[PDB]
């Protein structure tokens, strides 16, 4: 069993009001059964795109969730991940820089 | 690469425990139990990949299986039923694709054993008219009054079973074609050269192996217990 | 039912050839085996075909397999009496022990024997331990003759049956009739027997 | 000098339930996918069929379709053969394909992993375990090697069909493989840790440094390559600094898309 590492980052440079895409990259986990949700202000974002699952040279899995988003002053975004390896869901929040 | 089964033939009552066994000295890891029913092909009941493993096959309902060792794989009918009347084949194999088949085991499951009866055997001696007209002598043997129909009729000459010159009826015929559990009769012929029959040192013998009750089957009737037995008739040659 | 055989049964005179069919839907198809089951006995292997377009022989038995068509035939050249049997088709879906075998129902061959020199007769045989009881034996008739069931129920007549004295290369049909209630001249009244039958005595 | 990869992932939860999902890469670009739900392999590029005819692809796809069903049952049967030694949940992973070298040259691989641990490979004319593998696999190996039909096919796939096919792809997908997309960069911060973000660049090789004048700040910590959805890449370089020491600092970025004119962002 292996823990997932999560990384939240935007496609284009973050400007308030301007449309964009928010990527969430989940890696180095085993087994491959995983639940991923991208959050806005706590609430689950409805139309989230998921890449096909794959794995690296060390047989550990990875996957890329992404979704359109428009960053603001007020709104915070996040990526929540449930896995058999972890006791409760892990949430990393978007840094506002990435 | 040989395989053996036991019993080769079995009569059982509904509700009885019946156990079919299969021995293999091949050191084959894998063993298989099938049943053949006129109409279908062989269908897999259970199988085993080594001592201690047993797997459900295609039609496993009603059969428990047992692999105590590498050599023996058993099929257990805990509560026998009429639907389990069949011919049961056993087979073994190594890591490759071949399965080496056993000789088969016939099982008849009856509703009740009340009508079970062994045969009377008669041996009828060659006609002098036949001896002179053809230079050949036809012995004829006659198993009668037996139920159920599980019998093996064999011919023996000076203690050694003869196959050449034999014919046995394909199926036994009913004494009482009307009745539900009628008794049967079965004929067989052995034809030899007239000089072989005229030689008075040739001992001819017709033997009927009757399969019936085990020594652990209950018997509430007055008559002799109709057990799995041999009945035979015998004749010497004469010039 | 992923393995079908044709014909279901067939009757042929000794000496004739015959082709047995086997078509299957099994996937994948590693190999195809033809078995031979004598009445009563178990499974004797004849051949195993393993290639996309394969052919084999085993004396008088020869066979083919086309895996694109998913079809196999078994030819028997110059049938003999011993060929009277059921012929089973079996497809294995792996080339290892991991696979399952899918069995066909079987084609039932029956071979009529070739009686060269008939000499039809009805003899009377006597019991060894008890002279009073006896049987009437109808023997030496060619395979054109059909032995008919008994007119009476208290009289018993068996069906015909062929023996083979292998050391003399001699075959003969025979049938037995008997009754407690009866004589051998009147025993086979109900069968259309040869008009030149030899009732002795 | 490209590498072709067929990654297969198979989960067996219990004796009845299972699933097998594949994906196919050529370098860092996805060329195929094959979900458990799909009965047929899906292209993820226009050029994914390569230089194969439609009828060649059909006979190849049908081989895989049949393999996938056969693969599942065989694993399930190998669990029965080994039990109680092993039982579910079981996670088998394959990695197969070939690497392409200039001229005629190529090597083929087929590596199998059990519960995330490389244990078996196809090599020469047979399956064999690797160093580290537990010794119980010896029986599974013995059984798989009995299947002389499977060996001949896998040999043909590794030796011929794969290296041939990949040459088809390389010619057929030149413009996508040799594509040049430009990075976009931006600055930010969180002692203080400045961060230089770069994104949208292809291919993967890129140079990213913090600078004061012509002097490379050797404190620069380079991050990992993270993928964007549009088949480009992302990468950030961070540098620790004293508060109020951000003046004079610039992020310089070189990439083959830019052609001489490098991106420089000043603070
Ligand atoms: C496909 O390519 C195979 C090799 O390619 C590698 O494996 C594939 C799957 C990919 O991973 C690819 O990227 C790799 O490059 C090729 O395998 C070769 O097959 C031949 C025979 O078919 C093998 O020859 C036999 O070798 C044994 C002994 O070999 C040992 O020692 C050598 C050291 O030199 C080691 O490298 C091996 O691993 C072995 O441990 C011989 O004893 C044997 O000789 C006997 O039989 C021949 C007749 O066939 C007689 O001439 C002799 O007198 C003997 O009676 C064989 O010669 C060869 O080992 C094997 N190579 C490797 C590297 O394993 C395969 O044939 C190709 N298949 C097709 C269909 O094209
Ligand atoms: C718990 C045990 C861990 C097991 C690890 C083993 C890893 C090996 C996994 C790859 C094995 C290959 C799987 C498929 C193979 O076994 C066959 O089932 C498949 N190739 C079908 O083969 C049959 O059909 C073929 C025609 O395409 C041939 O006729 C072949 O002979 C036949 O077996
Ligand atoms: C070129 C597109 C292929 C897509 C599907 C590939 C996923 C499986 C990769 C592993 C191949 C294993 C080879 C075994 C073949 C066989 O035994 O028939
Ligand atoms: C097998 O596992 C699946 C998913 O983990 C579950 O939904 C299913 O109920 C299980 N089946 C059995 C027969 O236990
Ligand atoms: C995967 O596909 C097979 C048939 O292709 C199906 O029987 C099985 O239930 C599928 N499993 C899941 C979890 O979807």
């Amino acid at each position: 069993q292996k823990t997932p590492q999560i990384q939240v980052y935007s496609r284009h440079p973050p400007e308030n009001g301007k449309p964009n895409i928010l990527n969430c990259y989940v890696t180095q986990f085993h087994p491959p059964h995983i639940e991923i949700q991208m959050l806005k202000n706590g609430k689950k974002i409805p139309k989230v795109e998921m890449s096909d699952m794959s794995f690296s040279k060390d047989w550990s899995f990875y996957i890329l969730a992404h979704t359109e988003f428009t960053p603001t002053e007020t709104d915070t975004y996040a990526c929540r991940v449930k896995h058999a390896s972890m006791a409760e869901p892990k949430t990393v929040y978007w840094d506002r820089d990435m | 690469a040989a395989v053996t089964q036991s019993p080769r033939n079995k009569v059982a009552v509904t509700g009885g425990k019946v156990t079919l066994s299969c021995n293999q000295t091949n050191n084959h890891n894998n063993m298989y139990w099938y049943r053949q029913d006129t109409g279908h092909g062989l269908r897999l009941i259970h199988y085993s990949y080594g001592a201690g493993s047993t797997e459900k096959g295609d039609i496993p309902d009603g059969y428990k299986a047992s692999r105590p060792s590498q050599e023996n794989f058993s099929l257990i009918l805990e509560l026998a039923t009429p639907s389990q009347t069949s011919v049961y084949f056993c087979a073994s194999g190594d890591e490759g694709y071949t399965q080496y088949f056993g000789p088969g085991t016939r099982l008849l499951v009856l509703e009740d054993l009340r009508n079970v009866t062994p045969p009377k055997v008669s041996l009828f001696e060659p006609s002098k008219a036949e001896i002179s007209h053809t230079q050949k002598a036809t012995l004829v043997c006659l198993a009668t009054g037996f139920y159920p129909d599980h019998v093996e009729l064999s011919w023996w000459v000076n203690g050694k079973e003869v196959h050449s010159g034999v014919c046995t009826d394909p199926q036994p015929l009913k004494e009482q074609p009307a009745l539900n559990d009628s008794r049967y009769s079965l004929s067989s012929r052995l034809r030899v050269s007239a000089t072989f029959w005229q030689n008075p040192r040739n001992h001819f013998r017709c033997q009927v192996q009757f399969y019936g009750l085990s020594e652990n089957d209950e018997w509430t009737q007055d008559r002799a217990k109709p057990v799995t037995q041999i009945v035979s008739a015998e004749a010497w040659g004469r010039a | 039912t992923q393995v079908e055989q044709s014909p279901q049964s067939l009757v042929v005179r000794q000496g004739e050839n015959c082709v047995l069919q086997c078509n299957y839907s099994v996937t994948p198809d590693n190999h195809l085996r033809w078995f031979k089951q004598d009445t009563g006995k178990g499974l004797v292997s004849l051949t195993v075909l393993v290639d996309q377009k394969d052919k084999t022989s085993n004396g008088r038995y020869s066979a083919t397999l086309d895996k694109d068509a998913k079809h196999s035939t078994l030819h028997i050249t110059a049938t003999l009496l011993d060929d009277t049997a059921t012929y089973i088709c079996v497809v294995g879906d792996r080339g290892s022990a991991l696979g399952r075998l899918h069995f066909g129902a079987g084609t039932q061959l029956i071979v009529i024997p070739d009686i060269q020199n008939p000499d039809p007769a009805v003899y009377q045989l006597r019991d060894s331990k008890s002279s009073d009881k006896s049987v009437c034996l109808f023997t030496d008739f060619d395979s054109q003759t059909n032995v008919s069931q008994s007119k009476d129920s208290d009289v018993y007549i068996t069906d015909k049956c062929v023996l083979d004295m292998r050391s003399m290369d001699f075959k003969s049909n025979s049938a037995v009739a008997w009754s407690n209630k009866f004589a051998c001249a009147n025993a086979f009244n109900n069968s259309i027997i040869p008009e030149d039958t030899f009732f002795p005595s | 000098n490209y590498t072709f990869r067929c990654l297969q992932m198979s989960s067996f939860a219990n004796r009845s339930w299972s699933r097998t999902d594949s994906v196919v890469w050529l370098g860092d670009l996805q060329t195929h996918r094959w979900s458990n739900d799909s009965a047929t392999i899906s292209f993820t590029k226009p050029w994914s069929q390569g230089k194969l005819s439609n009828q060649q692809w059909e006979k190849l796809q049908h081989m895989f379709q049949v393999y996938r069903v056969s693969f599942t049952r065989d694993i399930q049967e190998l669990v029965k053969m080994m039990s109680p030694k092993e039982d579910y949940p079981i996670e088998i992973q394959l990695s197969a394909g070939c690497e392409m070298y200039p001229g005629n040259a190529s090597e083929s691989f087929l590596h199998v992993a059990f519960q995330g641990k490389y244990v078996v490979r196809f090599w020469g004319t047979s399956w064999q375990t690797v160093p580290g593998a537990p010794s119980w696999l010896d029986l599974p190996i013995k059984v798989l090697n009995a299947d002389q039909g499977t060996s001949a096919t896998v040999q043909m796939l590794l030796n011929d069909t794969c290296p041939l096919f990949v040459r088809g792809l390389l010619e057929a997908g030149k413009s996508d493989l040799e594509k040049q997309e430009k990075p976009v960069a931006w600055l930010s911060s969180v002692h203080r840790q400045l961060v230089c973000h770069v994104s949208g660049f292809y291919p993967k090789p890129v140079w990213v440094m913090w600078m004061r004048g012509d002097q490379e700040q050797q404190g620069t910590h380079r991050g990992d390559f993270l993928p964007n959805a549009d088949e480009t890449w992302y990468l950030q370089a961070t540098l620790d600094v004293e508060a109020g020491e951000e003046a004079g600092l610039a992020c310089r970025v070189k990439h083959s898309s830019l052609g001489g004119q490098d991106i420089i962002l000043y603070w």
